[PDB]
């Protein structure tokens, strides 16, 4: 049977999906907090060419 | 529409439903006196509805599948064992008596709901008004204690006054020897060992409290077994009654409305039967109660509400 | 008059001890009269004379409590020479609770009243020192 | 307190001065938490009335979710307007009465003399 | 062994007019 | 027939289903178009941004 | 009761507080209060039992006295400064007698001895109304004159309401009196902050209302009126124990439930005005309030009291209640603290 | 942090939407995986602590506690399968949900940058714990135990809330990064002393102190095995974490407002370790040993020296592991005979030879057997105190003696001696409980191998 | 005496299933719960996490600090300077009170 194989065993996507979603939200926070990117008395350096960002 | 203020306003009023035979009747009597057949004949002839006597499995035969259940669900009470060992130290006597009172209460509620809704009369084989009979019979025979009697009378004066008494009572008197002979002619092994004192106590309770208490608010027809037969005779005595005594005359559409909203709410009916008076004869315990409740819910048509069990052929559940 | 009950803080502790005693005794009598009123109106007595008895009883008890509190407080301020110490007021509330017990004839009430009234009085002194506000005006 | 401010329209939910605010994303965590409240409300409704959960009254659950998210969006626009007006009033009052809200002119720790409390 | 659950002696203490 | 006392909610009430679905989709549409119009009003109330 | 009478009476109940809210003149606030207390009585006495009659009497006499006092205040503020509505230039005696009478009506301590009885004697759907809808108009009055109220008096009243509610509901077996004392305590909270910020007393009122209404609904489900009765829910309606427990723990003021938000944001706004002691005592006694809710949770959900041989019937039968609003309100009364900024301002 | 919390949430739908048979396996496995995911916090290649947002963070102090909290969940689930085997599916799911909520709230509390979130969750950890105790405990004292546990904590916490709000009104923020750089000497006054009391007594009641410790043994005794484990291992560490975080803003009032508490702790250590001798109940013995151990944490935190904080962190981690282990061991025998008395079953080394090695190793970790980390903490705390006053080693040493004494008494009168031949119901050991003891022990070996992780901010 | 069920009789769980692991009464569930526990606890966590941690570099700046201390002692012994000054902050940066 294929339905009885997926009526159960489909719950094995929740927790991994949650991990992915949490990583996404952490990236969103990092994006929000970009007001000192390459503007810190330490790590403030001149930018390389083709380097559009010091970090996302 | 499920009955309510709105349906009552738009119509579905009671007084217009009624006719000459919209009456509640309770043919009472001792054991093996001839109540069931007489009730059936009256129902047939007058066009009323017949409600067989209410036993242990009424709430089941009238709910769900409509079949009997296992006894651990329907009261854990037995009449056979009541007759075998009446003075049991387990409490089956009052357990059975209270379960039966509650079943008759549920039955009277259903009967009124039917009458008021459709205007059709109903015939009962006993009533909540003639159930203290067996209780006093027990107490006079030391089958139960006084505390159980007080519990019973409390539930009585909590539940009974909210309901309209019957219109006519039909008591078929039969001497105690005649019934003590019929019970043996019937051949039920458990019923045969009933004591004639129990039956005399039933008869005395009837004669002394019931009939003189019901002869103030409903017409009593007292018959002997020779008039009880030829049931056309009792029908003729009914068709020519003068209902001029009782609370059914000081009624109106709104009193009927409220009484109907009540009797169509079975949980509000039976509320006062579950009051937390902790008698050791009906107190069930958490472990036992929870085992029984979980099993009952594991029962095919009882896990969910009616219409939501796909296990019994219910389909559009995702759309209700 | 409120100037009277404010005369308690016209001079620091260890001074005008008798005046402090009188003021605190009057305050205790006030509170006892209030309680007796509430206890005669509610839970009344079998007889008016018995109600007056209850009144006098509660009132004299409260007055004795206040007397001991104020007296011991000013005495400790006079002896150990630490007027700004909440510990003197703690001692005073403790003596008041010991009284409250003596009247009620209960060592348990004595201990509880001590450890509660002492805390309350010490916090009252702390509030008078650090300038707290009990019923403050809305300022935001 | 802001009730008696100039321009206060009595019984006005969105005064049309709030249309200068950045409206809220529809995937805002608050809205998709109101959505969870709606779903759990459908679930508890099915539970109390003895109905299968997660499989009964799917229209009812959808309705709950939509209503919750709707009320959320609009109530949230209003709350944003309110907090923005609060900031507006505050900054305006500060500009008007500067002498009561002066600068800090803070020194550096070379001039400050903080005491040392050892741990011994 | 069994999880103790309240008995009549326990329930009757909540059964008066006052606690 | 399994229930002697024929149930309520045995076969659905379709008026409520239709009204619920319609209200849901209408509220979603109203909300989305209103959000877009609000974005536009904000942007054009300050330099299209 | 016929539908015409029901219409008139319920419309009057509703209209009463509306007039009070929507009116600039104090006299019309008074007539609104009177509409309310004249229309509510027949709904109390409908059951026609001695308890209902005496509840009605105790309610009527108290509310009439309080209304006469409020009317005296209005008439004195008319004799003085020749206007109807109060003003900054109004006698503090007038203002304080007005506050006292409004408390008398609301049922705050020490003017509370009538509310537990009046709530015990009547049915539950009226206790709901009494404790939720009838506490608004007085609070409207108080919120329109909050700059003028004395802080000493309201604060004494509030600590008294807290203490007495706790100590009283501590030893109650009947549920209606427990709800009465909960009302007393939460009204003490509502009032302790009114002069400083009345946008928070309205919040506490909304929260207490959405919290108590579904509790009353639960009680009305099985017409439960005692601890021993609700102890039987595990057999009758076990699907309600979760919501019951959560609403109780919220009413008590436990995080992470939104019944803690009023407590917290009131303590805050009080210490912004240096009311350390008041807030401290209030919290320490709200703990005692929580205690009997917890004892009740024990009795109902976290353990299984004995049941009866007859509840098997109630198990057999079906049920149409509750409605949709119970779940809605019970969810928006426990699981909404995350939205507190939206709730507070 | 979301990558550790959102999976812990989705565990709930995984618990409820799962078939009654596969509900335990799924949740256990994914909880193990989440414990794994939590190991990234140890990627600290600098002195700059990890700030993930304005709300969530993890310093060297919170990371060990978070990992322990994520690792204890599957162990609790396992331990909670022999009981609940006869309970209904919904009850099992509810138990698992309580445990998951506890995990989540604790990870939040340890990740919180602000003290109000910490307080809200510190208090939210009462609901699931109380439910577990009163609903799945076995005796009638469940209820009094839950009452004590609630109200000690709340009566302690309310002043803490008042003090946090006061600090807010005075400083502008309850953030922990800001309150550390923007700090000011607290003028010595009765007001600030009461502020100290308010800020401290909630945690001191949760560690707990000696004078207020009666809520702990009642709970542990009347709590099911999972509740006991989480309580002992984490819900006490909660108070120490709070004190360590909040003691920066109470300087220097901690210099002279500590003597009472240092003293009570040092003395109650002796008192409790002595109680652990004349104690019939094994669970009560474990609880009083926990109190004796947390007394050292309280004293250490009170003197606030680097060695002190380090020893306190090590002792917290090690005591959590070993106490969870001892409660597991006790419940093992309880499930056979259904009695908590340590005198009934007193020859269990002749039937359970392997399970006795777990008893031995635990009781060796209970006492300070080196190079265990239960010992390094005690040693560095002893050193810090000796530096504080050279007369502390007296009490420290008599506590050491009593500790060895009652641990040896436990294992002797429980395993060694003549077997109780009437105990025909002593089924052999379950692979599951053996895995439990192994999972409690091996991490102790690994930490002893790498102690740099459980030192703390000071090192 | 009120009605309840009698306290049940303890059971030997190995009676029916001698190959019992302690997890579930159904064997298959028992075996697979055991296997998942063992796998995800020992094979996955206690191994891969252990390695992940053992290969964390420069934990809290420990190797870097050593390398830089070497650099500094070298420079300072080679340039006559001492190995540690009793004052972290150059006094020029510090302005002490003009106490009078
Ligand atoms: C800030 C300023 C603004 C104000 C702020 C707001 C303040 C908060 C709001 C106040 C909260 C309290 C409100 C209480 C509402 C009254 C409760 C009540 O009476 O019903 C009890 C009710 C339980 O009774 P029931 O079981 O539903 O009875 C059904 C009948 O049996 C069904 O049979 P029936 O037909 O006999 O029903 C009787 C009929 C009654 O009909 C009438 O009363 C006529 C009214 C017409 C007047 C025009 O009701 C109807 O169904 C109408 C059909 C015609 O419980 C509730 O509904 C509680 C709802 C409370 C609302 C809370 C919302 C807060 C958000
Ligand atoms: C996402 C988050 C979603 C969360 C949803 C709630 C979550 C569930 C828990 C809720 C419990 C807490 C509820 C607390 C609350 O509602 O705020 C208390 C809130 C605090 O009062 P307030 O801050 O002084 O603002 C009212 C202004 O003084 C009065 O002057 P106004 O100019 O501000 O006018 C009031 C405003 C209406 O806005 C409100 O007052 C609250 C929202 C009412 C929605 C109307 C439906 O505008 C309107 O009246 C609407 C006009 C249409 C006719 C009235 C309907 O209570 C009220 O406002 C009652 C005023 C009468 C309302 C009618
Ligand atoms: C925490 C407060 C708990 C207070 C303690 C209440 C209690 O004693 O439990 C009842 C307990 C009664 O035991 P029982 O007689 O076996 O329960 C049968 C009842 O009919 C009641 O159970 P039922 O058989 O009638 O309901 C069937 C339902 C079972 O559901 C329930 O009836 C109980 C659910 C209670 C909520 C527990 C969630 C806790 C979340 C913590 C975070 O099965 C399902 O289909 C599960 C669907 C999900 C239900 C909602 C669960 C929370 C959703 C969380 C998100 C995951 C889904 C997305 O006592
Ligand atoms: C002995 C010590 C005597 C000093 C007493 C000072 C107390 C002053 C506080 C206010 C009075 C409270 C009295 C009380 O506790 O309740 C007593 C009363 C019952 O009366 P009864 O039983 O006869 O007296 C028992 C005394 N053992 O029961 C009641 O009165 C309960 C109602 C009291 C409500 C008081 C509200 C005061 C509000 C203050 C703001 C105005
Ligand atoms: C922190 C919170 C605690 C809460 C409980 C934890 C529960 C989760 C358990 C998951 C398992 C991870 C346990 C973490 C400790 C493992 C550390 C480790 O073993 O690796 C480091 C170890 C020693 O090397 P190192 O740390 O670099 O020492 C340098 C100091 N100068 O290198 C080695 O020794 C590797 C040698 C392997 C041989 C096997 C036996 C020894 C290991
Ligand atoms: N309240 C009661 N207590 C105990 N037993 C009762 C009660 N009510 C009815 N019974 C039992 O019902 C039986 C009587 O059944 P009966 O033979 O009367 O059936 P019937 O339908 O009335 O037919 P008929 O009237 O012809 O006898 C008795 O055995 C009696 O014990």
């Amino acid at each position: 049977t294929l339905f009885q194989l997926l009526r159960e065993h489909w719950v094995h996507i929740l927790v991994p999906a949650g991990f992915v979603f949490g990583c996404y939200l952490d990236r969103k926070d990092d994006e929000k907090l970009t007001a000192f990117r390459n503007k810190s008395m330490l790590f403030q350096r001149e930018l390389r060419p083709n380097e559009e960002v010091t970090w996302k | 529409l499920r009955y309510g203020l709105l349906a009552a306003i738009l119509g579905d009023k009671t007084t217009k439903k009624l006719h000459e035979y919209s009456r509640v009747i309770t043919v009472d009597g001792n054991i093996c006196s001839g109540k069931n057949k007489l009730a059936k004949e009256i129902a047939q002839q007058l066009g009323m509805k017949h409600y067989p006597e209410a036993g242990i499995q009424y709430s089941s035969t009238t709910t769900g599948d409509g079949r009997p259940l296992d006894i651990e669900f329907s009261g854990s009470c037995s009449l056979e064992k009541f007759y075998d060992d009446p003075k049991s130290n387990d409490g089956n006597s009052y357990r059975l008596q209270s379960w039966l009172y509650a079943s008759r209460l549920l039955q009277y509620a259903d009967a009124l709901e039917h009458l008021l809704s459709t205007g059709q009369g109903v015939v009962l084989e006993r009533s909540i008004y003639s159930d203290f009979v067996f209780l006093e019979a027990m107490y006079n025979q030391g089958y139960i204690r006084k505390q159980c009697v007080d519990h019973y009378n409390e539930i009585k004066r909590l539940t009974l006054p909210e309901y309209l008494p019957p219109h006519a009572v039909i008591y078929i008197d039969v001497p105690v020897p005649e019934v003590q002979s019929r019970i043996q002619k019937k051949g039920d092994p458990h019923e045969m060992k009933v004591t004639s004192a129990y039956l005399q106590d039933i008869e005395n309770a009837y004669k002394k409290t019931f009939l003189p208490k019901m002869s103030e608010m409903c017409e009593v027809l007292v018959y002997d077994s020779w008039e009880a037969e030829d049931p056309t005779k009792v029908v003729e005595d009914i068709e020519y009654l003068k209902y001029n005594k009782g609370p059914w005359l000081k009624q109106d559409d709104w009193t009927f409305h409220y009484l109907r909203m009540l009797v169509q709410d079975k949980t509000e009916v039976l509320n006062y039967t579950t009051i937390p008076v902790y008698l050791p004869e009906i107190t069930i315990g958490a472990h036992q109660g929870s085992r029984i409740y979980n099993s009952f819910r594991e029962l095919p048509g009882r896990k969910y509400a009616p219409g939501y069990n796909a296990e019994v052929g219910d389909k559009w559940i995702w759309l209700k | 008059v409120k100037r009277f009950f404010e005369s308690y803080h016209e001079v620091p502790d260890g001074t005008q001890c008798h005046r402090k005693t009188y003021i605190t005794t009057a305050l205790g009598g006030i509170c006892g009269i209030i309680g007796s009123a509430y206890s005669v109106s509610l839970n009344p007595a079998d007889s008016t004379l018995e109600a007056v008895a209850r009144v006098g009883r509660y009132t004299f008890t409260a007055a004795a409590i206040g007397a001991m509190f104020g007296l011991t407080t000013c005495v400790s301020a006079q002896v150990r020479e630490k007027p700004d110490d909440p510990l003197n007021y703690f001692i005073g509330g403790c003596a008041g609770g010991l009284t409250l017990g003596a009247r009620t004839h209960s060592y348990g009430t004595a201990a509880m009243g001590c450890v509660y009234m002492g805390t309350a009085a010490a916090l009252f002194k702390i509030g008078k020192l650090e300038g707290w506000e009990l019923f403050p005006t809305p300022k935001v | 307190m802001m009730n008696g401010r100039p321009g206060h329209e009595p019984l006005k939910f969105l005064p049309d001065e709030a249309r200068s605010l950045p409206p809220p994303k529809l995937n805002d965590p608050r809205l998709v938490y109101m959505g969870l409240l709606g779903y759990c409300t459908g679930l508890m409704d099915n539970m109390l009335r003895m109905r299968p959960v997660m499989r009964a009254g799917l229209h009812r659950q959808l309705l709950f979710v939509t209503s919750f998210v709707f009320a959320g969006y609009f109530y949230l626009k209003r709350q944003n307007y309110l907090y923005a007006v609060k900031d507006h009033d505050m900054f305006g009052y500060i500009k008007l009465h500067p002498e009561d809200f002066p600068e800090k002119e803070k020194k550096t720790y070379a001039e400050i003399l903080e005491p040392f409390h050892p741990v011994r | 062994a069994r999880q103790w659950q309240p008995d009549i002696e326990w329930a009757e203490q909540f059964s008066g007019a006052v606690m | 027939k399994f229930y002697v006392r024929e149930p309520v909610n045995a076969k659905p009430n379709w008026l409520a289903v239709g009204l619920s679905v319609g209200a849901s989709v209408f509220m979603w549409i109203y909300l989305i178009q209103t959000h877009n119009e609000d974005v536009l009003e904000y942007k054009r109330r300050n330099g299209l941004e | 009761m016929n539908p015409i009478t029901l219409a008139i009476i319920y419309f009057t109940i509703f209209l009463g507080p509306v007039i009070t809210m929507s009116s600039t003149n104090l006299m019309l606030m008074w007539v609104g209060l009177e509409f309310s207390l004249l229309a509510i009585i027949p709904m109390l006495i409908n059951k026609k039992n001695p308890r209902s009659t005496e509840a009605a009497t105790k309610y009527f006499v108290t509310q009439a006295t309080a209304s006469m006092i409020i009317l005296l205040a209005i008439v004195l503020n008319y004799k003085q400064l020749g206007t109807w509505m109060f003003q900054q230039q109004t006698n503090g005696l007038i203002l304080n007698m007005t506050l006292m009478a409004l408390s008398m009506k609301l049922g705050l301590a020490p003017f509370h001895f009538w509310l537990p009885e009046v709530t015990q004697g009547i049915p539950l759907h009226m206790g709901l109304i009494l404790l939720t809808w009838q506490k608004i108009a007085p609070l409207s009055i108080l919120i329109q004159i909050y700059p003028l109220l004395n802080s000493t008096i309201i604060l004494m009243l509030a600590i008294t309401s807290i203490f007495m509610g706790a100590w009283g509901g501590l030893n109650q077996t009947q549920m209606r009196k427990i709800m009465a004392y909960s009302s007393i305590a939460h009204m003490g909270w509502m009032l302790a902050i009114l002069p400083y910020n009345p946008s928070l007393t309205l919040l506490n009122l909304m929260i207490y209302i959405i919290l108590t209404a579904p509790m009353f609904m639960a009680l009305m489900l099985n017409n439960s009126m005692t601890i021993n009765s609700i102890s039987l829910l595990w057999n009758k309606t076990p699907a309600m124990l979760t919501m019951i427990s959560l609403m109780l723990l919220s009413l008590g003021g436990l995080p992470p439930l939104t019944g803690f938000l009023p407590k917290w944001i009131i303590i805050t706004e009080l210490m912004k005005n240096n009311c350390l002691i008041m807030a401290t005592l209030m919290a320490m006694m709200a703990l005692l309030n929580l205690f009997f809710y917890t004892r009740l949770i024990y009795s109902t959900s976290l353990t299984m009291f004995p049941t009866n041989n007859n509840s098997k019937m109630m198990t057999h039968q079906t049920k149409t209640k509750p409605n949709l609003m119970f779940s809605t309100l019970a969810i928006m009364s426990t699981m909404t603290l995350p939205l507190a900024p939206q709730l507070i301002t | 942090m979301l990558k550790i919390i959102l999976p812990s949430l989705m565990l709930l739908p995984l618990t409820w939407l799962s078939s009654p048979k596969k509900t335990w396996t799924n949740v256990t496995s994914y909880s193990f995986l989440i414990s794994l995911t939590s190991l990234t916090l140890l990627w600290q290649t600098d002195e700059n602590y990890k700030n993930f947002s304005n709300m969530f963070s993890s310093d060297p102090l919170s990371t060990p506690l978070i990992i322990l909290t994520a690792w204890l969940l599957p162990l609790m689930l396992m331990a909670s399968q022999n009981h609940l085997k006869k309970d209904n599916n919904v009850l099992q799911k509810l138990y698992i949900s309580m445990l998951i909520s506890l995990q989540i709230l604790l990870i939040m509390t340890f990740s919180a940058t602000e003290l109000i979130m910490f307080y809200i969750l510190f208090e939210a950890t009462l609901i699931p714990t109380l439910i577990i105790i009163t609903r799945w405990g076995n005796q009638t004292e469940r209820l009094n135990a839950g009452i004590y546990f609630l109200f000690y904590t709340l009566i302690g916490s309310i002043p803490l809330l008042i003090a946090l709000i006061l600090i807010q009104n005075h400083v502008g923020t309850l953030n922990l990064m800001i309150l550390s750089f923007t700090t000011h000497t607290l003028d010595a006054s009765w007001s600030n002393n009461l502020l100290w009391l308010a800020c401290m007594m909630a945690f001191l009641i949760k560690m707990p102190l000696y004078g207020v410790h009666l809520w702990l043994p009642k709970a542990h005794v009347e709590a099911p095995i999972a509740g006991s484990m989480i309580l002992a291992a984490i819900l006490l560490k909660l108070g120490s974490y709070g004190m360590i975080r909040i003691s920066i803003i109470l300087d220097p009032l901690t210099k002279y407002m500590a003597y009472p508490f240092i003293l009570l702790s040092l003395w109650g250590m002796i008192m409790t370790s002595s109680i652990c001798l004349r104690q019939t109940d094994l669970k009560s013995l474990i609880a009083y040993s926990s109190v004796s151990h947390m007394a050292l944490v309280i004293a250490s935190i009170m003197i606030q020296t680097p060695w002190s904080f380090m020893g306190a962190t090590m002792l917290m981690i090690a005591h959590g592991l070993t106490s969870s282990l001892l409660f597991c061991l006790a419940n093992s025998n309880y499930e056979r005979i259904h009695s908590r008395t340590m005198i009934m079953a007193r020859g269990l080394q002749m039937v359970f030879p392997l399970m006795a090695t777990w008893w031995l190793m635990a009781s060796l970790a209970n006492l300070a057997l080196p190079p265990s980390i239960n010992l390094m903490g005690e040693l560095f705390i002893t050193m810090s105190l000796f530096s504080w006053s050279n007369f502390t080693i007296i009490l420290m040493g008599i506590n050491i003696i009593i500790t060895g004494m009652y641990s040896m008494y436990m294992i002797i009168t429980t395993q060694r001696g003549k077997l109780t031949n009437h105990m025909i119901n002593l089924q052999p050991s379950h692979t599951r409980e053996l895995t439990l003891m192994a999972l409690h022990m091996i991490p102790l070996i690994l930490l002893t191998t790498s102690p740099k992780l459980i030192t703390g901010l000071t090192m | 005496q009120w009605q309840e069920d009698p306290e049940p009789e303890d059971e030997n769980v190995y009676a029916k299933n001698p190959d019992f692991h302690g997890y579930d009464s159904d064997p298959v569930v028992d075996v697979w719960n055991m296997r998942a526990v063992f796998f995800f606890g020992f094979s996955i966590v206690l191994v891969f996490g252990t390695t992940f941690v053992a290969y964390v570099p420069d934990y809290r700046m420990q190797e870097w600090a050593r390398r830089e201390a070497e650099r500094l002692v070298k420079y300072r012994e080679v340039n006559g300077l001492p190995i540690m000054e009793s004052n972290y902050f150059d006094p020029s940066k510090i302005q002490l009170p003009e106490d009078d």
